[PDB]
C-alpha cells in the first residue's frame, strides 16, 4: 500500500506536503460529499504517486481487482461513520448520498 | 442444499453450447455414386422451400444418372492460412526534404489496415478476426533509388508519449521495440503478436464507446472501436542535422495462425474514408454489367 | 466517492478537524501486460 | 406435423399455422457464460420469466412503394418492461434473442420479404451525394429506437454492402404464397463476454422486401409487418443508478 | 469476538466495531416459499444479488427536543433501485428484511432510542381532539414514504397502544455509552405467501428516544440517526405494466 | 442438468424454516437446585446487556442461597384454549314496535367482533387468530320478560341479496343456513367454521384494499381488511302481519381449536369506533396511578 | 498502524462467482522488463572544433 494523493488541490512548494490527506469536520447532516477522485490507475490523477501508478505506467494493460485501504488520523474520542460508494462507469457525479 | 422442486427440476445456468453441427475431417472432394433411373412416388429430392432458409441438399446423383467418380481434388487451397498469408500495401510513409507534409524528418503513422482498398476488401469479409502478422518495410527513394541512409523504426504503444520532432528524448527507446536498419540491406521484418485486449479484432463495431448526450460535435467517435487503436508508427533518420536523401517507407503485412468468425457480405462499391463505411451518394454503381433485354445475350 | 453517513462526532477539548489518509494497493489477481514507455513523465533538454 | 408451431417460453405464447420451421443461428443455441470465458468477478444476476418473454414492438404499412426498414438490438428494448429497466441499471448485458416476425395476406396476394440478421450493421452515409464531406449518422438514424427507420438506399443496404449477397447471415424469407412469418433464433455473438447495453448495438434486424406486394381493387389495401421478439438466457452485472443514455 | 461485526450480502456491506447483537426475528430465518403454502401457478422470478443489497435511506435530526419517526415497510423502496423497479412491475411480493440503525455519539454524551418492529402498525388519528369525528389518515401520514413521519404522541405510539409495552415485538437498543447500532433481521410475516406491494405495508419500524439526549456546552449539536436496510430472498410474480400507485 | 459453478454450489432456493428455536414439553413448572456461596472471578450471572434485546436468563439459584423445591405448579391454566374459550358478548340486535330504528320487524347486522369493548381488547393482543366459534342467541323483551314468539336466524354470505323487508324472497333459505327458534326453550348454539379466504384472521390491517389515487373521498377504506368481512346476520319475526312483542337478540361467541400468532401490545385508552383505532386527542390518560413524590409511597 | 498490507479477498466483501482465471504473469518477470535495449550514451567525432 502506498500513499494517494486524493487532495491534489494546493500547487505551491510551501504547502505540498498537503496533497497526503483530506478533511473532515463537523456538517449539518444532510449526507454531504467529502471526497471524490475516479479509479484509473493508468491516468493523472490521484493514482500517479503510487507504486501501482508508477508500475503501471510502463505497461499497456492491466487486469485483477484494485483495492483502497483508508486509514482515519483523528482523536479517540471522536467517532463517525462514511459511506465509500464505487460507481461502475457510465454513471457520472451523483448530486446525494 | 435445495429443497424447492422448481429449482432442482430446472435448467436455469446451462452453460455449455448445445451444438447442432459436428465437424467432420474432408481432406478432399466428395465422390460421386452409381444412380440408376427412378419413377417413384411420394420421394421428390428436387422440390424445396427456399422459405426454411435452409440452402438446397439435392445431390447430383438424385436428379441424373451419373457415374462413379473417386474424386481426388485437394480442398487445402482455400483454407483460411492459404487465403490471407500473402503480403499486401497496407501503408506508405513520406519523408521529403523541402515541404509541407514532414519536413523535419520525422513521420508518425497511426496503426490501422484500412488505408489501401486491396487488403481492405479482404479483411472485411469476415468481421471478427484473430491473427498474428509479419510486418516487412520496405524503404526507398521516390525515384526508386537506394542510398546509404540509416533508419529507426519505433512502435510506439498506446499511451506513450509521441516524439515532437526528431532530437526528442523519446527516441532513446528503453522500453519501446525499435528496428534499426540501413537501406543497403534486405528489409526488415518482424513478428507482431495477438495484441489486443478484446479477444479477437473487430473491423466494424456498431455503437459509440463514450457515455452522454452525443450531439452534432461528438458524431465522430461513432465505429471507432478502442480494441483495434494499436498506437503509432514512427520514423526518423537518425541524427542530428538536416539530411539530403528523400524516403518512402512501405508496409507490407502478412497474417499467420489466423481465425475468423461471423462472415459478412462484401462490399462492392468504392471505399471513400477510413474506418468509415461511406459511399457515393449519386454514384451508386451496379454489381454487374447490363445488357440490352433479358431473352437475349 | 466519499459521503458522510451520519456525522463527526467530537467531544469538548478534542479538536474540530480531522484528517483521513487514503493507501491503494493491488489484489492477488492482478496482472498486467504488453511492456511499453512510460507516459506521466518528462524530461528537459541538455542534461548537464 | 411441421407447418404449425408453438414458442411458449416465460408468460408468453406464439402459435401459428403458416409457419416453416424456426431457424437456429448459426448452429448454436443461447446459454450462459461458464467460467473459463467469465471475467467479472461479482455474481451475475438473472431474472429467469420476468425478462425472458415476448415484445411485440410496432405495427408497420407494408405499402406497393415500400423500401425496407431496420431495427438496432437490444436499442429497442430499453424502455420496455423489467428488461428495460435492468439494462438502465446494470453495466454488463448478455443475452440471446428469439426474433419472429409476423406478416399476413390473403391467398389473393402476392409478395416476398427478406428477414436478416446482419451482426454489427454498420450504418454509414451518402458523403453528401459526391464524397466530398466526411459526414457522419446523427443519433436519431444510428440507434432509431424501437420505431425503426426506413432505408434510403436498400440495395446497397445504406451501409456499402448489395443486398444479394445477405443471406449469407441468417435469413428466412416470409413469402405471401407458402407462410407468413419468420422465426429466428440468434445466440450471443460478441468479442466479449459481456458488454454494455447503452451503446453497443449488437446485430441489427432488416426487413426488405424482395418481391414487390400487389392485389386487384377490392383487397383490403394496408398489409401491417409486425416484429415480435424475446431474449433468452439474459444476465447483468454491475449495479449503478439509473441513467438514460 | 463478539463487539464487532460485518454484514455483507450483495454488492454491499456495512462494518461496525461497536455493535451488540444480531437479534434473530422470531427465531425464524428469512427463506423462500415451499410448494405446500404456494398459491399461484407461474413460476416467480427472483434476482439473487440485485436486490438483495442495503439501501441508506434517509439522515434524521435527533435533537433535544425530539420524539420520534416511523416508516412503513415496504413503503420506502417503491423509488429505488431495481427492487423499487420490480415492486412496480410485478403484483405478487415476498421477502424477508435486514434492518440497521446507524447512531453515533462520543463518550461524552448520554441518550438512548428504541428501535422497534411493529408488524401491521396501524395509524390511527386523534378523532378531531374530543373524540367525535370519524377522522381518518390522509394519504401523506399512512404511507409516508422514505422521508418518514413525526410522531405526534409518542406515548400512544399515534394509535393507542402504549410505548412501555413495545418491547414485546422485536428491540434492541441504541444506547449511546455502549453501542452505536441496532441490527434486526425480520422474516415474512403475513397470513398470505406472497402479498401486493403497492398498497399493504407488513410492518412499521418505531425509533422513538426513551432518554433524551443531553450534552454541554462545546461539543457538536447535531446527532444524525440513519436507516440502512436490505430485503433478504426477494421473490416477485405476476407482471404488469408500470402503475405507481 | 447444471455446469456453472455458482449455482452447484449456491444457495438460491431455501425453502425450509431455519429455526433457531425448538420447543419443549413443560407440563409444569421448573424446580429450583440447592445453591451455595460462591465468590469466583471473572465468572458472572448478574451483569447483562439490554441492548442485545435479548431479556435477562438469571437463574434464582445464581443470586441467592436457595432451597430445593419439587414444584408441581401446573401451566394447564395458560395455553391458547383455556384463555378464550368463555363466551362474550358481541353484539345486540334491537327490534322495536313503534319507532325509527327497525320499525319493519326485521334487522341485519354485519359481522364484526369489535363492537363491545371487553371481548375486543383480549382479540387485539393477537395480530392473527385462527378460530372456530360457538355462537349463542338468547332472545328476550327489554324487561326481560319471555313471550311465546318465534324467530328466524338467518347467516347471510357476502355476495347473497340481503332482504328488503319482512315479505321479502330471501327468507326462503334454499342455501342458507338459517335457524328456526321459539322464546320458550333453551337458547340456540352453533358452530361457525374457520371462513376466511385467508389461513388466519386478522385484526389489524396496515393498507388499503384497492389501487388507485387515493383523496379525501376515499379515505375511509383504510384498515378494512376483506378477508374478516363474513356477511350478514339477519332476524325476523316469522309472520305476515305486525307482532305485537318487542324484542332484544344478544350473540355470545367463543373459540374454540384457536391458534395464534405475533402477539402485540394491548390498549391502554379509550375506543371510539369499530374497526378503527382512534382514540381522545385532549383526554389522554396514563396507564398507571400518579402519586406525590417518586421518594415515598 | 501495524505496517502490512490488507490480506481482504474478493470474495469476502463481495458475492462472488466461479472464475477459472488464466491470465499469465510471464510479462512481469525481471527478464522481461529489463531486456529491452536503450540508449545509454553517444560519443561524438568532429573534424573541425
Ligand atoms: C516496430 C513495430 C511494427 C509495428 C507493429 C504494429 C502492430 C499492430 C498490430 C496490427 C494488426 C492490425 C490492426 C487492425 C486494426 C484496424 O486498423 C482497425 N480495426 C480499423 O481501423
Ligand atoms: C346462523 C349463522 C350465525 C352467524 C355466524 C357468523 C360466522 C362469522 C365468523 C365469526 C368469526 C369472527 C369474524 C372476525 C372479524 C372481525 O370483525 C374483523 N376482523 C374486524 O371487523
Amino acid at each position: 500500500e502506498t500513499i494517494l494523493e486524493v487532495n491534489n488541490v494546493p500547487t505551491n512548494a510551501t504547502s505540498l506536503m498537503e496533497r497526503l490527506r483530506f478533511p473532515v469536520s463537523a456538517q449539518a447532516g444532510k449526507g454531504e460529499l467529502c471526497a471524490v477522485f475516479r479509479a484509473d490507475p493508468g491516468r493523472d490523477g490521484p493514482w500517479q504517486s503510487t507504486m501501482l501508478g508508477q508500475l503501471c505506467g510502463y505497461y499497456t494493460q492491466w487486469s485483477g481487482s484494485l483495492e483502497v485501504t483508508f486509514m482515519f488520523t483523528g482523536s479517540f474520542m471522536a467517532t463517525g461513520k462514511m459511506l465509500i460508494a464505487y460507481t461502475p462507469p457510465g454513471g457520472p457525479l451523483p448530486k446525494d448520498r | 442444499g435445495d429443497r424447492v422442486a422448481d429449482v432442482i427440476e430446472s435448467s436455469i445456468g446451462d452453460s455449455v453450447s448445445r451444438a447442432l453441427t459436428q465437424a467432420l475431417p474432408a481432406p478432399t472432394g466428395q465422390n460421386t455414386q452409381v444412380s440408376s433411373h427412378r419413377l417413384d412416388t411420394g420421394e421428390v429430392p428436387a422440390l424445396q422451400a427456399a422459405e426454411i432458409g435452409a440452402s438446397s441438399n439435392t445431390s447430383d446423383e438424385s436428379m441424373i444418372e451419373t457415374r462413379c467418380v473417386l474424386n481426388s481434388h485437394s480442398t487445402a487451397e482455400t483454407t483460411l492460412d492459404s487465403f490471407f498469408s500473402r503480403a499486401g500495401l497496407v501503408g506508405e510513409i513520406d519523408l521529403p526534404l523541402e515541404g509541407t507534409t514532414n519536413p523535419n524528418g520525422y513521420a508518425n503513422w497511426d496503426i490501422d489496415i484500412t488505408g489501401y482498398a486491396q487488403m481492405r476488401r479482404k479483411v472485411e469479409l469476415f468481421t471478427y478476426m484473430r491473427f498474428d502478422a509479419e510486418f516487412t518495410f520496405v524503404a526507398c527513394t521516390p525515384t526508386g533509388q537506394v542510398v546509404p541512409q540509416l533508419l529507426q523504426y519505433m512502435f510506439v504503444p498506446p499511451g506513450a508519449p509521441k516524439p515532437e520532432s526528431r532530437e526528442s528524448l523519446a527516441w532513446q527507446t528503453a522500453t519501446n521495440p525499435s528496428v534499426f536498419v540501413k537501406l543497403t540491406d534486405p528489409p526488415a521484418q518482424v513478428s507482431v503478436p495477438f495484441m489486443s485486449p478484446a479477444s479477437a479484432y473487430q473491423w466494424f463495431y456498431d455503437g459509440y464507446p463514450t457515455f452522454g448526450e452525443h450531439k452534432q460535435e461528438k458524431d465522430l467517435e461513432y465505429g471507432a472501436c478502442p480494441n483495434n487503436m494499436m498506437g503509432t508508427f514512427s520514423v526518423r533518420t537518425v541524427g542530428s542535422s538536416k539530411s539530403k536523401y528523400p524516403l518512402v517507407v512501405r508496409i507490407y503485412m502478412r497474417m499467420k495462425h489466423v481465425r475468423a468468425w461471423i462472415p459478412r457480405p462484401m462490399r462492392n462499391q468504392n471505399y471513400l474514408f477510413k474506418a468509415n463505411p461511406n459511399y457515393a451518394g449519386n454514384s451508386i454503381k451496379p454489381t454487374g454489367t447490363s445488357r440490352s433485354a433479358i431473352t437475349t445475350l | 466517492s466519499i459521503w458522510y453517513q451520519t456525522n463527526y462526532v467530537v467531544p469538548i477539548g478534542a479538536p474540530n478537524t480531522a484528517y483521513i489518509i487514503a493507501l491503494a494497493a493491488a489484489q492477488k489477481n492482478f496482472t498486467m501486460k504488453l511492456c511499453k514507455d512510460t507516459s506521466h513523465i518528462l524530461q528537459t533538454a541538455s542534461i548537464q | 406435423s411441421d407447418r404449425v408451431a408453438q414458442l411458449t417460453i416465460g408468460n408468453s405464447t406464439i402459435t401459428t399455422q403458416e409457419a416453416a420451421n424456426i431457424i437456429v443461428g448459426y448452429g448454436e443455441w443461447p446459454s450462459y457464460c461458464s467460467d473459463d470465458d467469465a471475467t467479472a468477478v461479482d455474481k451475475p444476476t438473472r431474472p429467469d420469466v420476468s425478462v425472458n418473454r415476448f415484445y411485440t414492438l410496432d405495427t408497420k404499412l407494408w405499402e406497393k412503394s415500400s423500401k425496407g426498414w431496420y431495427w438496432k438490438f437490444p436499442d429497442v428494448l430499453t424502455e420496455t418492461g423489467v428488461f428495460g429497466q435492468n439494462a438502465q441499471f446494470h453495466y454488463l448485458y448478455r443475452s440471446g434473442f428469439c426474433i419472429h416476425v409476423q406478416c399476413n395476406a390473403s391467398k389473393f396476394h402476392q409478395g416476398a420479404l427478406l428477414v436478416a440478421i446482419l451482426p454489427e450493421y454498420v450504418i454509414g452515409t451518402v458523403a453528401g451525394g459526391t464524397g466530398t464531406e466526411d459526414s457522419h449518422p446523427p443519433y436519431k438514424q444510428t440507434q432509431p429506437g424501437a420505431d425503426g427507420f426506413e432505408l434510403q438506399h436498400p440495395y446497397v443496404l445504406d451501409a456499402g454492402i448489395p443486398i444479394s449477397q445477405l443471406t449469407v447471415c441468417h435469413h428466412q424469407r416470409i413469402n405471401l404464397r407458402t407462410n407468413n412469418c419468420a422465426t429466428i433464433i440468434v445466440p450471443y455473438m460478441n468479442t466479449l463476454p459481456f458488454d454494455s447495453a447503452l451503446n453497443h448495438c449488437n446485430f441489427g434486424l432488416l426487413v426488405v422486401p424482395i418481391s414487390p406486394l400487389d392485389f386487384d381493387q377490392g383487397a383490403t389495401p394496408v398489409i401491417p409487418i409486425t416484429i415480435t421478439l424475446a431474449p433468452m438466457c439474459s444476465e447483468f452485472a454491475g449495479l449503478r443508478q439509473a441513467v438514460t443514455q
